[PDB]
RNA sequence: UAGGAUAGGGGCCUACCAUGGUGGUGACGGGUGACGGAGAAUUAGGGUUCGAUUCCGGAGAGGGAGCCUGAGAAACGGCUACCACAUCCAAGGAAGGCAGCAGGCGCGCAAAUUACCCAAUCCUGACACGGGGAGGUAGUGACAAUAAAUAACAAUACCGGGUGUCUGGUAAUUGGAAUGAGUACAAUCUAAAUCCCUUAACGAGGAUCCAUUGGAGGGCAAGUCUGGUGCCAGCAGCCGCGGUAAUUCCAGCUCCAAUAGCGUAUAUUUAAGUUGUUGCAGUUAAAAAGCUCGUAGUUGGACCUUGGGCCGGCAUCGUUACUUUGAAGAAAUUAGAGUGCUCAAAGCAAGCCAUCGCUCUGGAUACAUUAGCAUGGGAUAACAUCAUAGGAUUCCAUGAGUAAUGAUUAAUAGGGACAGUCGGGGGCAUUCGUAUUUCAUAGUCAGAGGUGAAAUUCUUGGAUUUAUGAAAGACGAACAACUGCGAAAGCAUUUGCCAAGGAUGUUUUCAUUAAUCAAGAACGAAAGUUGGGGGCUCGAAGACGAUCAGAUACCGUCCUAGUCUCAACCAUAAACGAUGCCGACCAGGGAUCGGCGGAUGUUGCAGGACUCCGCCGGCACCUUAUGAGAAAUCAAAGUCUUUGGGUUCCGGGGGGAGUAUGGUCGCAAGGCUGAAACUUAAAGGAAUUGAC
């Protein structure tokens, strides 16, 4: 059954950027897709996205750039403090020149840099590059 | 395939726990069976020569390995030990005073030798190297 | 290795198919498996049909047919060279000649 | 795909967007209230009450005219059944399956079928019970069930 | 519950009463070559292994038990008894406890002096003062570890690189200087001695003041040198070497690696992504349970603050996980700041004007899982709380108000209902068919049968063959398909009945009811077992004929159990798609089955048959990677070092072996669970070239 829709969010957006699509389509939608689809596009890997209201769960259309290389979920949302961000960015990231890790602290859902800014820990929604 | 739950703990502890088992060098740690050997747990042990033996060598080698039947004194099995250094079997004479040790794939038989896993290191307190080299002689 | 795709019968979305028995050494096959093939020839053959015209009685009998499906085990029908053992790329043809 | 094969169909209805009823439906949630109540005197069910309003009564969606599910309705005029409706259907096929299977010893199919039918009112029966929708001294008796129904 | 006892709580014990307490979240029981911790080794990270030993806690004084004194002991360098040892003895008795220091025996692969002293650190006593095998000092000590000699320079002779000069290298050649290993006055060290540090005098040329341990085929740096041996002796961790030319054995020379260190054996860390949480695998290499149901466990759709800018009191409260900050947190060890012990491993010292002293000299700081305490945060998650209002808010001692009155939507989640269908899905009864065998009637006469070829067998009493008819049992051809149904096994003549099911259609209903599942259950081909019936054909066992060197087989004929059925057992198959179930995404194409929507123009007849388009569901098929893979190949076996959707089972080189034994189900045959010793360097998968 749908047991995460953030990784069938995040396991179709990518499917659809390795094949070269301009736009791709995600169902069911929810808020925590909203505000990792906010972040990544923030930092500016992902362009428009417009939300579709069904009347059920929503739907949401992506406009891809070509610039996204992976994204992906990370399961189950261990639990990481300010002091363990270093060692997932050792082990989820290609180099520490770039590349993001978002993290669900009880501040929001935001990147790891953000959240070693605001000194704050959480758990860990994915990762992407 | 594997349980990723985080509540899932238990079950991967005691999965790995069963799964050590089919190891071969864990087994044979973990089974304790090790104490059962001719050496029970130990680098070397001590016997008295019972008999000086030659064994033919496998195929395809062609050669007469002179081996030597000792009996070990801390628990009286009885246990055929190599003989290196060509011409050291001389120096081995019977009911004589031994060192024996591991021959060196720690409990399985060493080269073209039939079922030898040990090798005479010291005959009557005196190293088979220095007989061997003519730095000792035998008391 | 596995020689073809479909094990070398016909079944697919069904776990039991009952046997025939071949026609030359009654060997029990499956019927999907066994090599079938329908022959129809004539009762008598060309150098017998021109001496049976005449000896019919009547001009307007027509010569009766007869009509045959016939099944083979593998080996019988690999012997009998109703089917050849053909090439690995030519296995996967499965036109009938003409 | 269903719980108890494997088959993956997808059949269903699609409500439509437009929540508000359509504009020709001229009755008012009165009529409606009063028809739903006696069908359900009638002895008629949630289920086939609504078909019965969408077909000759012309109410395309009970939750539109009046505001509010059939079974709230009902269970707002007191006349709601003692038992839910999957539940008592159910119960009926299984006690018709014992009853067809009591004379026919030999027949290992619909053996099978009864487990299953069993093991589904045992799911639904303790659903019932976690919301306080059943008695929780209720349970399913093969013996008595077919006096139930 | 009430007492007793204890310093005191308490079934700690007594009397009475009740039937409770723990357990797949592993109780109970067993093993430990198990004292626990601080810690140790190796460590990219995670981890794996160890932790007798000097710091903390516990326990013991040969093994158990009982006790006195005392503030403190169930004390043993205290007593009493028993058991086991063992000591004198005048044979009546007496005295014992090194797991304290040293030493001895024994055990072993395995561990030092029966030395000196209270000088230091501290402790104890009536005490400044005695004492201390605590502790320190010397002796042995290649456990481990730090620094570091075994020669440097020039000339001459020889040989190289930038006719020439310079540079650079070798000589048991020639010179001089330098020095400590050693020895020793002496002082210093020290409780007293000794070692070190310092230093008179002596002390190096083959500077004999003499470097060793392993190797020289590959892995792996170094010889296809010489002599010996000749599948012998031997080497060889693995591959391998030696059979008269040995780069591998035995030696010489030469060379290589480490160097006052090296080799060997066991244990285990890495290597090992070969234990895989990070991070392995399961079509064919070992590894998906025959299939489905199913509780515990694990995992579970979406929805509810945003605009808002600025920037001492006093209550009474959903609970947690998570995250931040704080506190408390033994030292030693680890990380780490300062510091020139001559350096270093170390130590916690010291440094400076050249003092009748100073720097208040320093003697930092982290980390320290988890559990516990407190502060802030509320995103993500778990629990119950959610519509009979039994709701919230008012008035009425020192009943009327009252409000926006109170219910998220209905998942291309699931269940149930309804409608027309669909299927070789199931049970019961019933109907039909040719063939086979048997029998009955009738006809003719010489062979029939079977074989590569024959015989065993039948036959003038008529075999084989022909026609008619009856009976019996089994079996359902052709139609029949890269077609259908079923959880799988499996299911194929007609008709009636009985219950069930998928898919489709739906503006019907409920509202998370779900996915997968230890334990526990249904069903499960064929063969097999217990009885009853039936018993045509076929046919394990058996017999005979034939072939054959032989034939307990393949080929012929006759046949028993069986093959069919009813009531019970078994629980296995190449039970196969050798591919667990659920969910999402990612190429194209045509055909086909079921349902539905539309168009269409023909039927000897709206509808049915046919044609065209589309949607959902299913069995498959074809082409192609831009994918994957060891490849065969796979549109899933893809979306994997750019590794993580959920969940069950299951594999760890080949044998021994699905064996032994225990447990358990079965009448039995057997099924489920299931080792070890020992042996072995390969076994195996896919593809390639030859050979056959
Ligand atoms: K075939
Ligand atoms: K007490
Ligand atoms: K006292
Ligand atoms: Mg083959
Ligand atoms: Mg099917
Ligand atoms: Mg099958
Ligand atoms: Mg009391
Ligand atoms: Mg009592
Ligand atoms: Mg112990
Ligand atoms: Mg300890
Ligand atoms: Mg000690
Ligand atoms: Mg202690
Ligand atoms: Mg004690
Ligand atoms: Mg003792
Ligand atoms: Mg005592
Ligand atoms: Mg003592
Ligand atoms: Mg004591
Ligand atoms: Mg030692
Ligand atoms: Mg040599
Ligand atoms: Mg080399
Ligand atoms: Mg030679
Ligand atoms: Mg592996
Ligand atoms: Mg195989
Ligand atoms: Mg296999
Ligand atoms: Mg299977
Ligand atoms: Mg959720
Ligand atoms: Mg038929
Ligand atoms: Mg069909
Ligand atoms: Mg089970
Ligand atoms: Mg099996
Ligand atoms: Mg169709
Ligand atoms: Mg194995």
């Amino acid at each position: 059954v749908r047991v995460s829709v953030l990784n069938d969010a995040l396991k179709s957006m990518y499917n659809a950027e390795k094949r070269g699509k301009r736009q791709v389509m995600i169902r069911p939608s929810s808020k925590v897709i909203i505000k990792f689809l906010i972040v990544m596009q923030k930092h500016g890997y992902i362009g428009e996205f417009e939300y579709v209201d069904d009347h059920r769960s929503g739907k949401i259309v992506v406009e891809l750039n070509g610039r996204l290389n992976k994204c992906g979920v990370i399961s189950p949302r261990f639990d990481v403090g300010v002091k363990e961000i270093e060692g997932w960015t050792a082990r989820l990231l290609p180099s520490r020149q770039f590349g993001y890790i978002v993290l669900t602290t009880s501040a929001g859902i935001m990147d790891h840099e953000e959240a070693r800014r605001k000194n704050v820990g959480g758990k860990v929604l994915g990762f992407f590059y | 395939g594997k349980t990723r739950g985080m509540g899932a703990g238990r079950k991967l502890k005691t999965h790995r726990r069963n799964q050590r088992w089919a190891d071969k060098a864990y087994k044979k740690s973990h089974l304790g069976n090790e104490w059962k050997k001719p050496f029970a747990g130990s680098s070397h042990a001590k016997g008295i020569v019972l008999e000086k033996i030659g064994i033919e060598a496998k195929q395809p080698n062609s050669a007469i390995r002179k081996c030597a039947r000792v009996q070990l004194v801390k628990n009286g099995k009885k246990i055929a030990a190599f003989v290196p250094n060509d011409g050291c079997l001389n120096f081995i004479e019977e009911n004589d005073e031994v060192l024996i040790a591991g021959f060196g794939r720690k409990g399985h038989a060493v080269g073209d030798i039939p079922g030898v896993r040990f090798k005479v290191v010291k005959v009557s307190g005196v190293s088979l190297l220095a007989l061997f080299k003519e730095k000792k002689e035998k008391p | 290795t596995f020689k073809r795709r479909n094990g070398g019968r016909n079944k697919h979305g069904r776990g039991h198919v009952k046997y025939i028995r071949c026609s030359n050494c009654a060997k029990c096959c499956p019927k999907d498996k066994a090599i079938k093939r329908f022959l129809v020839r004539n009762i008598v053959e060309q150098a017998a049909v021109r001496d049976v015209q005449e000896a019919c009685v009547h001009d307007g009998y027509v010569l009766p047919k007869l009509y045959a499906k016939v099944h083979h085990c593998v080996s019988c029908a690999i012997h009998a060279h109703i089917v050849r053992v053909r090439s690995r790329e030519n296995r996967r043809n499965r036109e009938p000649p003409q | 795909g269903r719980m108890h094969s494997r088959g993956k169909g997808i059949s269903s209805s699609a409500l439509p967007y437009k929540r508000t009823p359509p504009s020709w439906v001229k009755t008012a949630v009165a009529d409606v209230d009063e028809l739903i109540t006696k069908a359900a005197k009638k002895g008629q069910m949630p289920s086939q009450i609504g078909v019965l309003l969408r077909d000759q009564h012309g109410i395309p969606l009970v939750k539109s005219v009046t505001g509010s599910k059939i079974l709230r309705i009902l269970k707002a005029h007191g006349l709601a059944p003692e038992i839910p409706e999957d539940l008592y259907f159910l119960i009926k096929k299984a006690v018709a399956i014992r009853k067809h299977l009591e004379r026919n010893r030999k027949d290992k199919d619909s053996k099978f079928r009864l487990i299953l039918v069993e093991s589904r009112i045992h799911r639904l029966a303790r659903y019932y019970k976690r919301t306080k929708k059943l008695p929780p001294t209720w349970k399913y008796e093969s013996t008595t069930a077919s006096t139930l129904v």
